[PDB]
RNA sequence: AGGACCGAACCGACUAAUGUCGAAAAAUUAGCGGAUGACUUGUGGCUGGGGGUGAAAGGCCAAUCAAACCGGGAGAUAGCU
RNA sequence: GCUCGCCGGAAGACCAAGGGUUCCUGUCCAACGUUAAUCGGGGCAGGGUGAGUCGACCCCUAAGGCGAGGCCGAAAGGCG
RNA sequence: ACACAGGUGGUCAGGUAGAGAAUACCAAGGCGCUUGAGAGAACUCGGGUGAAGGAACUAGGCAAAAUGGUGCCGUAACUUC
RNA sequence: AAUUCCUUGUCGGGUAAGUUCCGACCUGCACGAAUGGCGUAAUGAUGGCCAGGCUGUCUCCACCCGAGACUCAGUGAAAU
RNA sequence: GCUCAACGGAUAAAAGGUACUCCGGGGAUAACAGGCUGAUACCGCCCAAGAGUUCAUAUCGACGGCGGUGUUUGGCACCUCGAUGUCGGCUCAUCACAUCCUGGGGCUGAAGUAGGUCCCAAGGGUAUGGCUGUUCGCCAUUUAAAGUGGUACGCGAGCUGGGUUUAGAACGUCGUGAGACAGUUCGGUCCCUAUCUGCCGUGGGCGCUGGAGAACUGAGGGGGGCUGCUCCUAGUACGAGAGGACCGGAGUGGACGCAUCACUGGUGUUCGGGUUGUCAUGCCAAUGGCACUGCCCGGUAGCUAAAUGCGGAAGAGAUAAGUGCUGAAAGCAUCUAAGCACGAAACUUGCCCCGAGAUGAGUUCUCCCUGACCCUUUAAGGGUCCUGAAGGAACGUUGAAGACGACGACGUUGAUAGGCCGGGUGUGUAAGCGCAGCGAUGCGUUGAGCUAACCGGUACUAAUGAACCGUGAGGCUUAACCU
């Protein structure tokens, strides 16, 4: 139903321990534009694996 | 798949036609009465000059189920009725002399040798 | 509440007359003996009926 | 359980689901390429591919069926006259999925779906 | 013709589920009762607190009812907390 | 803009009541909107309501209220 | 109290089927309900179907299921006819 | 009996079994005549009780369609 | 002196109801539960006529006595009246043994068989309904048995509200009346999103003193443990007749639990078809939308049961009650104190599952790493550059894997997924055309057409090379081994 005692700030510090967000470090590079696109994701300008596939 | 509070047709010249099961014999807490079992029943509808009467309890063996029976070959023999044959609850022998409708081979036991000999088919 | 029976004669009494257990029990003992007392008179009436017959 | 069960629900009742992909199918062949969510595009491939397969051959029976599905006259004009012929050699696998960036609003993984011909 | 029958609008609110810090300080969904009458409703008046009104429960009188609300007696009194 | 779906004796179109600029246009995005907002009944500036025939006002009155004198009541006041 | 599944008087109200202002699909016209994208576990809510039996569950046939429309024939006891 | 404590009163019907129900007896704990008595067709979102039909109520649950639950992004409570 | 019902006399003038109730307080004081006690209840022993054919020690047992358990009712008010908030039913259980069954034994007035009584034992199992608000109880039909109790008379932050104790109403009795009741009779809101402990599952970090990938031993723990029927041995043993065996063997059911869809079926709103109303494609036709999938008929893969297989051990060691040998004490006798052998579903294992966080961190096999100058507590050290392996992780395509993680397959040296081709399966003779008919419609083409998840192939599409993490030969002491 509800709490009985007030959990300390120390207890909360352990609850959010696993709440740490993660970095990606999966930064791939383009071959032509050399831009920094994610793995398997197209670039900003629409280049992917050395090909202007987005046509934009 | 026959149990208590189940209406069955009687396939004999006993004098009753509308019967209602009350208990399935055999082991303890059993739930179903297969095509070759014994069950305690009552009588709901009987002919006037019959051999039995309304509200009379005695054992009875079933011979036909709508559920059918699987044979050791994987084939089943479903029917379109729940037929039972009455038995004298103390001596377990049939009280009727004329059996109506087809029966199955599953009655191949000494308690039903006379029954199978009077059926019209199977 | 108490419920004493007299199995040889089957007669039963449910003494809810008083409040406390033992009070009802002995009154039930009083009630059951009272039943046997009266029922003995009816058989005695069965005794006296035939004498006139 | 979903064991060996294919196809996705997509938070929509079937009636809405089949009608959703139907309007999506025509929009694809009209522009050769569109941008949508990854999951929808991953399931769009099981819709347009049989149509293109039905487009590879041309018959009065098929064109009616191609109209039975997709319920459109202008779209079927795109098919059997452009896609059917230009995909005569191609045997299966007519679409291509390119995972673009996430949608800015709900961080939904957007993906680009196009036709493998698209000469330009 | 009918305080007649079936049944929408309208009025009412019998059963179950949902809800119970709800969408809502009594509603929603599915079936229900009446529905030409003692029917229902819009507008504007009359009746007032131990009084009003009441097909009468002690119901209702601005979400508040065996006694409404506001202010003043009044910092009432309190062998009790 | 092109398809799709929903209500359709209403989730449509007009008046009375009641609110009070919420209506239109330009412009802005902090706060408000249960999210974002280049949107808005949100901030800011300007603009918009034209009547002998529509309605109210006005003439005549219902329930009812007020009430010259009058009647009654410590006073207030009440009935008429 | 809110951008609240509620309440708010009067007018007009089409096409087909239909007895109808019921209902169903559409017109005129107005809208997609102001958080969404995926997953498709237990469990909860709203529902569909279910072999054999058919109330044996249970305080209780509560809920559901089912019956359902038009015309014709036919229709008991009882009765204030 | 909407009235009967002892009492599930005692007998018949109903069921395989009936503290409830329908008839009957009378010992009316503590019925009774406008504190109205006894019957009464019809009516009733009314109390109790059987039969038919029908079904997932149940034996025993099984699968499936949607909204949550769960994960991700945004805003972000309450009782205690 | 009338004068103080209660006689230190609230003034010598004074009764009741309240269940809408309301306010102020109390566990200082009751009801449920817990507590101390154990009158009572329950159970177990002692003395012992008698009853029983004879004989009390087959059984029961008066006359009285001695104790135990804490399940009946009570006693006392210790806890709670700034709440412990309810009887029964439903679901889910768990423990005790004084045992209802099944097992092992002693005695008999136990012939046979069936019973009665007592001792050991908790392993596992310990009904369905009618009636009642029900526990209890009565009846019906079984069953191997339908055990006795504890666990807030188990369980309502799990469900119901029938009972009962809120407000309405009626009946009978009592009361002048309000109203009450050893009473009964219709109707009557059951609130809560879980911080912590606990439990069922599943992950991350770190440790395991070098790092990583796999396979196991195994402490410890859990699940499992029921039983009926028929026949054979033998219609023998036993028995005057009637009846009717222990032991051992084989086969088949009931209940329960586990696993799996090949069969029998259910579901199968992603598959096919028929069909009512209505809207749209100009129109007919052919289709599509909507009306719970519009209403229905069938149905693949999955999932699942009512379907199909399988399990309960046998056995071993040590024991309980119990059964004996030899032999004492006590020259005899004696299962007993030395010593030895049997002896239950009970104990430990045997069967299956988890399992090295078992910090006691184990065992086995294989693989990988042996660059530099300074600082300097000269330290199992640190700074920077050159290198960063085995392998992992991430990302991606996805699974009969799954809430999320995790675990599994694969990443072109490729069949992971989708698509395509073919088959299979399901649905039932498509559309169009020709012919016959006044027409609906029939017939031929055509078991065709259309076919979700199944099977076998094909890289047509998407799984990109590397980047990121992780290192650079692993302290001290002693023994035994190499110069």
């Amino acid at each position: 139903a509800v709490q009985q005692n007030k959990p300390t700030r120390s207890k909360r510090g352990m609850r959010r321990s696993h709440d740490a967000l993660t970095a990606v470090t999966s930064l791939s590079v383009d071959k032509t534009s050399g831009e920094k696109h994610l793995r398997h994701h197209i670039t900003a300008d629409g280049y992917y694996r050395g090909r202007k596939v987005i046509a934009k | 798949m026959i149990q208590e509070q189940t209406m069955l047709n009687v396939a004999d010249n006993s004098g009753a036609r509308r019967v209602m099961c009350i208990k399935v014999l055999g082991g303890s807490h059993r739930r179903y009465a297969g095509v070759g079992d014994i069950i305690k029943i009552t009588i709901k509808e009987a002919i006037p000059r019959g051999k039995v009467k309304k509200g009379d309890v005695l054992k009875a063996v079933v011979v036909r189920t709508k559920k059918g029976v699987r044979r050791p070959d994987g084939s089943v023999i479903r029917f379109d009725g729940n037929a039972c044959v009455l038995l004298n609850n103390n001596s377990e022998q049939p009280i009727g002399t004329r059996i109506f409708g087809p029966v199955t081979r599953e009655l191949r036991s000494e308690k039903f040798m006379k029954i199978i000999s009077l059926a019209p088919e199977v | 509440a108490v419920r004493i029976t007299h199995i040889p004669t089957g007669i039963v009494t449910q003494c809810q007359n008083d409040r406390s257990q033992h009070k009802n029990k002995d009154q039930a003992m009083k009630q059951m003996k009272a039943k046997l007392y009266e029922l003995e008179m009816q058989k005695k009436n069965a005794e006296k009926q035939a004498m006139e017959d | 359980m979903r064991h060996r069960k294919s196809g996705r629900q997509l938070n929509r009742n079937s009636s809405h689901r089949q009608a959703m992909f139907r309007n999506m199918a025509g929009s694809l062949v009209r522009h050769e390429i569109i941008k949508t969510t990854l999951p929808k595009a991953k399931e769009l491939r099981r819709v347009v591919e049989p149509l293109i397969t039905l487009a590879k051959t041309d018959s009065v029976a098929n064109r009616r069926l191609a109209f039975a599905r997709t319920r459109d006259n202008e779209i079927v004009a795109k098919l059997f006259n452009e896609l059917g012929p230009r995909f005569a050699s191609r045997a299966g696998g007519y679409t291509r999925i390119l995972k673009c960036g996430f949608r800015a609003g709900d961080n939904a993984p957007m993906a680009y779906i196009e036709l493998v011909d698209r000469s330009e």
